[PDB]
RNA sequence: ACGAAUCUCUUUGCCUUUUGGCUUAGAUCAAGUGUAGUAUCUG
RNA sequence: GUAUGUAUUUAUUUUUAGAUACUAACAC
């Protein structure tokens, strides 16, 4: 057989590529081994020249010396790629490996940060009961500071156009946006992306 | 204003997602009004997508779970991997 | 963090501890890419 | 179990046509050379107008059974599996190729 | 035998195909658990 | 109606006729050849080639510095 | 029930911009040469060919 | 025909040393595509690379001279000339540039490829070039003027390898389209085919000697007599595929790279395969890494200079001990066809 | 009784109209707005 | 303040109100 599997196997090919710049492994449910072989050795290859790419454009334009109008966006997109990688590289080893610091030298930090908080005989901070003397003030000045991004806008997106949106409201119930909040602070400990 | 989900629009969200593959979300809000991509995209990650696992809890599953949770301080993503499950269901 | 945890512990209630502890493990995504951030403080929080 | 390879499958297909060649012989009986001018090489090959008109008649008929079978497989491969969403024909047929792949 | 690619990323002509056409083991390391369990002992010794 | 599927076989080219441009890079150059013949106490603490990419050590330098 | 009508439109049809355009044009042309044979054919009826 | 397996067990070909690794060399930083040697001295080798460069090493200590760059895209391959001081490179970039030994610059370029180059030989006696590639036809370029003097229509697919010879078919080429042409240039016209292999022909080598070539294919390594254009020799073959390089020392052994990364050694007289190694792919390197892209020997050729995908250089070397105590190979065995 | 042929149906084999490229996922992302030509829905 | 594309054969070859609408180099 050629053309059919022609076709199949280099599509094959470009979604393994795409796959090794979203760093997602990239098993094929069942495909015989040593094409496997082949295709993970020239997306390798690829790879390479990619990233070489990436470097010699970058420490160019350090340099600052004729980089096409785009050059420089793409060059981003592509160390942006890589910086990801390293992080996510990280984390994994992290998981395998487990914690560097090890129990001991964690021992003695918290004793240091011990000695000390008490050497200052400092307080653990409270948490905010309700009736906070500067609750709504403080308030203010946070919700001040998010609108201030928006104010100097000539047009809004529509998140931003959310964003400002929400604070505005935020205006007209101090006490029920700090029910609100305070309430988070209890009980979400899980998060958005 | 921010809307919950009708099956309408989860249905049509679902046959959406079997078209255009998970990654191409801006244009799932194309087809589904009222709506976000990152909420598309959120929602089928955290809720819609049938590989995740909405089941019973055995009582290993319990007894594990406790165990991390005494072990991890408060990390619902890290723990939900450790258990394959959707994390606001683990807590 | 599972220090982090403990010394914000010493400094604040461990309901704020928590949080803080908690925030920063979040599912991180540049278009394809995403991944947990199982380690790291990330810089952008405003309490970061 | 199996597939067959291109060869075997040859003389199989020859084997078949000499059994229904050998079928035409009997039942016709239930019924009832070689000149290469000097000239030029060109070789002259007596023939019977008898069973030239018998073999196209012959290619002609079994090209219209298989036409016809493929395309019985045709209708029926249409009209069985209507579980899936499909836009149209041809994926409902790639959609089938993905059965034949499990 | 060579499967048929489907992509996540392109859908060209439009073919609609099955969610699971589109669509872990290891366990934590035993390093960390070591690592939580000191804090949780150091903060006990750090209460008397 | 996308991608190559073949290559274009250089043995048309050979049966056109010249059309007799007279290119810049085909000027006569190089016309000749050539033939061979107490307070230090105090203190808390204190008293390789992998072929690949992006694991190498040059890479997390490299990505360790210009990202800041 | 608007918006899913809609969404069931969309989802069915692949044709393109381009393609769309050269199948709505080849019927167009199919349909000029069919224009022009029943001409002939017309012509034809009173003799002129 | 049993008369022929008799006579196939009265020979007892030709015994030889077994080979082992001398060196490595890392040092591209992509896979490295194509490796000559200096002709006269042996003082050096100029390997391709994926990386566009060259890089020119010391055959002795094995340090790295200098390096050429000069090409956008990968260098297929290269070929240094024995009378002149010259270097001609050519690469996927549809470029056949030549290199002034002398003082290391571009001399001249000759254009005219549709598409990329994947080979250059040198004439020995004519002062030409021979360049092919996906053009799918060889091109005689006249070294001087840079006019591209023959053009040889004939295979039926891209062009993998080329070489010359002094007389008679003086090209020698093998494509995608699985045959091998034996071309007469004045005329401009096969004067013979070889069509005998069954996918493509990927790659050849002339002996130093015999007048004969080694052509390669998946499994099947044959041989080739020049000039009447007869089929030789066979080489016993179980599936080694793919074959990426053929080097012929001149001690009538001749050398098989796979792409399975065994390094398949032969008697040339016999089809005798004396030797199989494996080499080791690398530290961090792929299982799928490990293979054989090009390789060449010295002019003693008692030495041997293999690219491989692992981006490295790696040098093998011929045993001294050995002899009969216990070199013996595979020991001749001719299994039915 | 089995050998032989035609028609019909089921199973296996073969795949038949059964996803044809690269780049920074190639980039981006909504009430959007007034009036006007023309289609047509009801008493 | 649309590339671009198609066609441009004349001179005679032997036998009752409006809602939902689509669109508009037309008005921020």
């Amino acid at each position: 057989i050629r053309q059919k599997k022609a076709r199949t196997i280099l599509q094959h090919l470009s979604e393994a590529w795409r796959c090794w710049k979203a760093n997602i492994p990239w098993d094929v449910p069942g495909m015989p081994a040593p094409i496997k072989k082949i295709i993970e050795r020239y997306i390798k290859s690829k790879a390479d020249a990619w990233v070489s790419a990436a470097h010699y454009n970058r420490e160019r334009i350090k340099r600052g010396a004729h980089v096409e109008k785009t050059m420089v966006k793409k060059n981003l997109g592509r160390l942006t790629r890589l910086w990801i990688k390293n992080e996510q590289e990280r984390q994994r080893q992290i998981q395998k490996n487990g914690p560097e610091i090890t129990p001991e030298e964690a021992t003695t930090i918290f004793s240091v940060m011990v000695e000390w908080l008490e050497s200052r005989s400092f307080s653990p901070i409270p948490f905010p009961p309700l009736t906070y003397k500067n609750d709504t003030k403080i308030l203010v000045l946070a919700l001040e500071d998010l609108k201030d991004v928006y104010a100097s806008k000539v047009r809004l997106n529509a998140s931003e156009r959310e964003e400002l949106a929400l604070i505005e409201e935020a205006y007209d119930n101090p006490h029920d946006t700090l029910n609100r909040i305070k309430k988070y602070l209890l009980t979400q400990r899980v998060f958005k992306p | 204003k921010g809307g919950v989900w009708t099956n309408v629009e989860d249905q049509i969200l679902k046959a959406a997602v079997q078209k255009y593959g998970t990654h191409q979300w801006s244009k799932v809000a194309s087809l589904l009004q009222k709506k976000t991509a990152r909420q598309s995209e959120l929602r089928w990650n955290e809720y819609l997508n049938p590989k995740l696992n909405f089941t019973e809890f055995s009582k290993e599953e319990d007894a594990q779970l406790l165990d991390l949770a005494r072990e991890l301080p408060n990390q619902w993503r890290t723990i939900a991997d450790m258990m394959a499950r959707p994390a606001q269901v683990c807590v | 963090f599972t220090l982090l945890n403990r010394l914000l512990r010493l400094i604040v209630d461990p309901n704020i501890a928590d949080y803080i502890t908690a925030k920063n493990n979040v599912v991180i995504n540049f278009k394809d890419m995403s991944h947990v951030n199982k380690y790291g403080l990330i810089r952008g929080l405003k309490f970061a | 179990r199996g597939g067959i390879s291109y060869d075997q499958l040859a003389k199989l297909s020859y084997e078949k046509t000499l059994r229904n060649l050998a079928t035409q012989t009997q039942n016709s009986s239930k019924q009832d050379k070689v000149q290469k001018d000097t000239k030029t090489g060109k070789i002259t090959i007596a023939d019977d107008d008898k069973l030239v008109n018998k073999l196209a008649v012959s290619l002609q008929s079994e090209s219209k059974k298989r036409y016809e079978a493929r395309k019985r497989q045709m209708q029926n491969a249409k009209t069985l599996y209507g579980v899936e969403s499909f836009i149209n024909d041809k994926n409902k047929q790639f959609n089938e190729k993905l059965s034949r792949e499990s | 035998k060579i499967p048929a690619a489907v992509s996540n990323w392109k859908n060209p002509n439009g073919y609609t195909v099955a969610l699971e056409r589109r669509v872990e083991n290891n366990t934590i390391n035993d390093g960390f658990m070591k690592l939580s369990e000191a804090l949780e002992n150091a903060d006990k010794k750090a209460r008397q | 109606h996308r991608p190559q599927l073949e290559a274009r076989s250089g043995a048309k080219a050979a049966a056109y006729t010249p059309t007799g441009i007279e290119h810049a890079r085909l000027l006569p150059g190089h016309t000749t050849l050539k033939y061979r013949k107490s307070w230090r106490k105090g203190t808390a603490f204190g008293r390789g080639y992998i072929n690949d990419m992006t694991k190498s050590e040059y890479h997390q330098e490299f990505l360790h510095k210009h990202v800041r | 029930k608007e918006m899913l009508a809609e969404a069931r439109a969309r989802l069915l049809n692949t044709q393109g911009k381009k393609a769309t355009r050269k199948i709505r044009e080849r019927m167009l042309e199919e349909s000029k040469r069919i224009a022009e044979l029943q001409k002939r054919r017309e012509l034809k009826q009173a003799g002129i060919n | 025909i049993v008369n022929r397996y008799e006579k196939l067990l009265s020979q007892r070909p030709e015994w030889h040393a077994p080979w082992k690794l001398s060196r490595v060399i890392n040092g591209h930083l992509g896979w490295v595509r194509c490796v000559a040697i200096d002709p006269v001295d042996n003082e050096w080798f100029i390997t391709g690379s994926n990386d566009t460069t060259m890089k020119v090493w010391d055959l002795a200590t094995g340090k790295l001279k200098t390096t050429l760059a000069g090409h956008v895209m990968t260098v297929r391959d290269v070929a240094v000339s024995d009378r002149h001081p010259y270097l001609f490179s050519v690469s996927e970039d549809k470029t056949v540039k030549c290199w002034d030994l002398e003082k290391n610059q571009i001399i001249r370029d000759y254009y005219g490829h549709l598409s990329g180059v994947r080979t250059v030989s040198i004439h020995p006696t004519l002062d030409l070039i021979a360049t092919a590639g996906r053009d799918s036809v060889i091109k005689l370029w006249d070294m001087r003027t840079r006019i591209p003097v023959i053009t040889l229509v004939g295979h039926k697919g891209p062009i993998n390898q080329v070489q010359c010879t002094p007389v008679d078919p003086q090209v020698v080429s093998s494509s995608t389209d699985a045959t091998v042409r034996l071309w007469d240039v004045v005329a401009g016209k096969t004067m013979k085919v070889l069509t005998h292999h069954k996918r493509s022909v990927r790659a050849t080598a002339l002996h130093p000697k015999e007048f004969s070539v080694a052509s390669a294919c998946t499994d099947d390594i044959r041989s080739w007599g020049l000039a009447e254009g007869s089929l030789l020799t066979n080489f016993e073959s179980e599936k080694t595929g793919i074959i990426n390089t053929l080097s012929i020392n001149q001690d009538d052994v001749l050398f098989a790279g796979g792409d399975n990364g065994v390094l398949s050694f032969y008697d040339y007289k016999s089809g005798h395969k004396y030797q199989s190694l494996a080499t080791r792919e690398m530290v961090g390197s792929l299982e799928g890494e490990r293979s054989v892209l090009c390789s060449t020997f010295d002019k003693t050729g008692l030495r041997l200079i293999t690219g491989e995908a692992d981006k490295s250089i790696k040098i093998w070397k011929q045993d001294e001990t050995a002899t009969k105590e216990s070199e013996p190979g595979l020991a001749w065995n001719p299994n039915l066809s």
